[PDB]
RNA sequence: AGUAUGGGAGAGGAUGGUAGAAUUCCAGGUGUAGCGGUGAAAUGCGUAGAGAUCUGGAGGAAUACCGAUGGCGAAGGCAGCCAUCUGGCCUAAUACUGACGCUGAGGUACGAAAGCAUGGGGAGCAAACAGGAUUAGAUACCCUGGUAGUCCAUGCCGUAAACGAUGUCUACUAGCCGUUGGGGCCUUUGAGGCUUUAGUGGCGCAGCUAACGCGAUAAGUAGACCGCCUGGGGAGUACGGUC
């Protein structure tokens, strides 16, 4: 029913699945899809074909309220960070900047111990 | 008498208030003894990062002489002036006179 | 080096506002630790960014 | 990064721009590299053997 | 710590010869005067072992000095270790 | 061998304050079926509204980039920034004392991590432990959780592949190339090029070594003092003693 013109497309992509998320200007989330949402479940969540089914199902059910411009910000390693704002400019919408947001810590806590595989 | 530089970060509500409060601490530091050897106001200054929810500050950089008592006193003073969000204290050899680069 | 220079600080700084090795930047070592500081102290100050 | 999109630019163009940016900065190497935890010893054996792998690529390229 | 006019006040008062301050009742002296005041700061840093070794390297090289004079000289000896207050 | 005076570099030590990034938890806003995890899964979390995103709080621990065969310290070790207290080292020329030295049985001080005592603190991680897997079994490796501990104050313990597997001090014996902190000289204007000194590295003549290798930072040539070894197990064990 709301009318917006700006966009944010927040892509979370993990080493075992990517999380699309169409939201406006000032962050209040308006469409959101994962790799999860339409299968490929398990360790095919993590695939660039999943990433980029999940970024145009997104694209298309934010596409109700309507956008023409959008911001792409980019959170983590793993495949499909490329794919999903390939499957983006294909829906159509027009890129304004894709920047990367990776937190980083300045030796903040202790990671996990090594996986002795 | 040990040389200190002093960079005070003001809040930009209190910008009309800044000028009391130095010439308070320039009589405290004279009073003591003392010597001030350099004064500057850079005005107000847009910030690289919000501090406080802030975006702007005054700046203030003095160069002073004194003892180690008045030094206690005057870091008692910017901790309890709220006012002030931002202090730096460096100690520094000789004195400085000249114009800063930043003062302009 | 005194860290009210900016106009030299930036110079050392990348576009995220990492300081830039004497590796690439060709600076003597004791100029460098000296950058280091001034560039630590402006961060500090609030006259240059942390990041960004 | 920040990679703004002059109108001339296409999405493919972008994302080739944008990658070779997030290559120069090196995000993706810190993740890896904070992923799990690196004991000290650990540690400086590896940052000794890459400095004496600087070393020999300096002699090689030097003769 | 001991400034510049406190050491040459000690090495005035205890020299044995003009511009003399390499005697052993000078060395003695000035390391008496540092010992003294290092008690101090170690009342208040009860775990500074770092600078406690340089204490220790001062009262070693104090007895040395003390143990050379002596077997030179037994009379300057006697009147310096009175002067200092020192038990041995 | 040591002292006074000028100058210099440093994560050397102790106390207090403060800054930004991130994890976790909490309260709201938008929002709606998944999230998480793996070799693949399952345990687990989720319509009692999760995950994702934005805002605001609480708290603890650690200081990206700089960062380096870099630096400092007797060794163990030491890393954001600021102040206070403090040790040693390097460097120049004078002046001063006049062998005041080296080593060191007993002795004494310091001494990673784990562990112990009393009192605090507890984000993240994680012995023990619980569950899910894999397996012929799995008491493990993998996954989801998780207590001691890791942190602070005040004490104890005195051990590590505590390693350069190389005791400390001194003198002498081809050279070549780096790098850190200083001194001097030369061009000539801003930067370079020669030397010397104290560290830290790479090659290498002679010499040495069973060989590998070491080679002015010796494992070469000699001197002073100390510690230690005498086939492999039994055994750094039993008994006695000290702590
Ligand atoms: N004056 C006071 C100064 C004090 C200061 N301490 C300086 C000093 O006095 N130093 C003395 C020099 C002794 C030297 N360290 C002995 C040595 O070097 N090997 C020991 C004998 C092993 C064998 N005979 C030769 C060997 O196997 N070599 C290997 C080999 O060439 C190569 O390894 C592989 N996989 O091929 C290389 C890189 O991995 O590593 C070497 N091995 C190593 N390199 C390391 C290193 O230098 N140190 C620490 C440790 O890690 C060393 N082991």
């Amino acid at each position: 029913t709301r009318t917006v013109s700006e966009g944010v497309a927040h892509i979370h992509a993990s080493f075992n699945n990517t999380i699309v998320t169409i939201t406006d200007r000032q962050g209040n989330a308006l469409a959101w899809a994962t790799s999860g949402g339409q299968g490929f479940r398990g360790s095919r969540k993590s695939t660039p074909f999943a990433a980029q089914v999940a970024a145009e199902v997104a694209g298309k059910a934010a596409l109700d309220y309507g956008l023409k411009n959008l911001d792409v910000l980019v959170k983590g390693p793993g495949p499909g960070r490329e794919s999903a704002v390939r499957a983006l400019g294909a829906v159509g919408y027009k890129i304004n900047s894709i920047t990367d947001v990776t937190p980083i810590p300045h030796n903040g806590c202790r990671p996990p111990k090594k996986r002795r595989v | 008498m040990r040389h200190y530089e002093i960079v005070l970060l003001v809040h930009p509500d209190q910008s009309d208030q800044v000028v009391g409060m130095v010439e308070r601490y320039i009589s405290q530091i004279k009073e003591a003894d003392g010597q001030i050897h350099r004064l500057e106001d850079w005005g107000r200054r847009q910030l690289a990062y919000p501090i406080n929810k802030i975006h702007k500050a005054h700046y203030i950089l003095m160069n002073v002489e004194c003892g180690q008592s008045t030094l206690d006193e005057l870091e008692e003073l910017f901790r309890y002036n709220d006012a002030i969000i931002r202090n730096l204290i460096i100690r520094r050899e000789h004195a400085i006179t000249e114009e800063s680069l930043l003062a302009k | 080096i005194d860290y009210k220079d900016i106009d030299t600080l930036k110079q050392y700084i990348t576009e995220n506002g990492k300081i830039v090795p004497s590796r690439i930047t060709g600076t003597k070592a004791r100029y460098q630790r000296q950058l280091a500081l001034a560039i630590k102290q402006a961060r500090y100050l609030s006259l240059i960014p942390y990041t960004d | 990064p920040q990679v703004k999109l002059k109108e001339g630019e296409p999405v493919d163009v972008a994302i080739r721009r944008f990658k070779r940016s997030c290559e120069k900065a090196g995000v993706l190497a810190d993740v890896r590299k904070r992923e799990f935890y690196e004991k000290p010893t650990q540690e400086r054996k590896r940052k000794k053997a890459a400095a004496v792998k600087r070393y020999q690529k300096k002699l090689a390229r030097e003769s | 710590a001991l400034t510049n006019a406190d050491r040459a006040e000690i090495i005035a008062k205890f020299a044995r010869a003009e511009n003399d301050t390499g005697s052993p009742e000078v060395q003695v002296a000035l390391l008496t005067a540092q010992i003294n005041d290092l008690q101090g700061h170690f009342k208040a840093h009860k775990h500074d072992h770092h600078s406690r070794r340089g204490l220790i390297r001062m009262v070693n090289q104090r007895r040395k000095l003390l143990d050379y004079l002596n077997g030179k000289d037994h009379e300057r000896y006697t009147a310096l270790i009175g002067a200092l207050g020192l038990r041995r």
